[PDB]
Order: C-alpha cells, then sequence, then structure tokens
C-alpha cells in the first residue's frame, strides 16, 4: 500500500516514546510499594522493642 | 521520614527536625518528660523496724 517516503518511520519512532514511557511508569511503581515494605518494618520493629523494655 | 523514626538522621529539607526529634528521645529517657522531675514530691525512705 504505497506510502510516502518518510511516514513509516514517523510510526515506528511515536512506538518508541511509548515504550519508553510505559518503561518509567514501571520502575516508579516498584519503587512506590518498597516504601510500604520499609513501613510495615519499622512498625513490627518498634513493638517487639517495646516489649524488652517492659520485661525487662 | 525512616531517618526520624531509626534514630539515624535526616539530611535534606527534613534538616529542621533533627534537633525537635531529639528532644522527644529513645528509649525510656526523654528530655520532655525529665523536665518533670525536679519538681517530684519528696516522699521518705526506707529505714529497718524500730518499736
Amino acid at each position: 500500500m504505497p506510502v510516502l517516503l518518510g511516514i513509516p518511520l514517523l510510526l515506528r519512532f511515536l512506538g518508541f516514546l511509548l515504550v519508553t514511557l510505559f518503561g518509567y511508569l514501571l520502575t516508579f511503581l516498584k519503587k512506590g510499594f518498597g516504601k510500604i515494605a520499609i513501613a510495615i518494618s519499622l512498625f513490627l520493629a518498634l513493638i517487639i522493642g517495646l516489649n524488652s523494655i517492659l520485661v525487662g | 521520614v525512616s531517618g526520624l523514626a531509626n534514630g539515624n538522621g535526616a539530611t535534606g529539607d527534613f534538616a529542621g527536625s533533627n534537633s525537635q526529634m531529639a528532644q522527644v528521645g529513645d528509649g525510656d529517657n526523654s528530655p520532655l518528660m525529665n523536665n518533670f522531675r525536679q519538681y517530684l514530691p519528696s516522699l521518705p525512705q526506707s529505714v529497718e523496724c524500730r518499736p
């Protein structure tokens, strides 16, 4: 299906930006699931900590 | 935000609260709740029993 000389490269580029940008969203998602790991850890560590004082 | 709870310290915009969180304390010793201790009523001690 005949096309001009530059259209096939505009169509390949408009799906490079999309995969790059959808690649960044993934990186940031994974980071925010690491915050909920730090948070949980902290809480349970403060509980185990108080126990050791009171029983002493 | 993790260093103002671990007691490790915070560097950045959270660098003013590293002196406010030293007054709170760590463990059983709290500079804030030791201000109340110079004003404790003086109760007598315990000695052996005399008739």
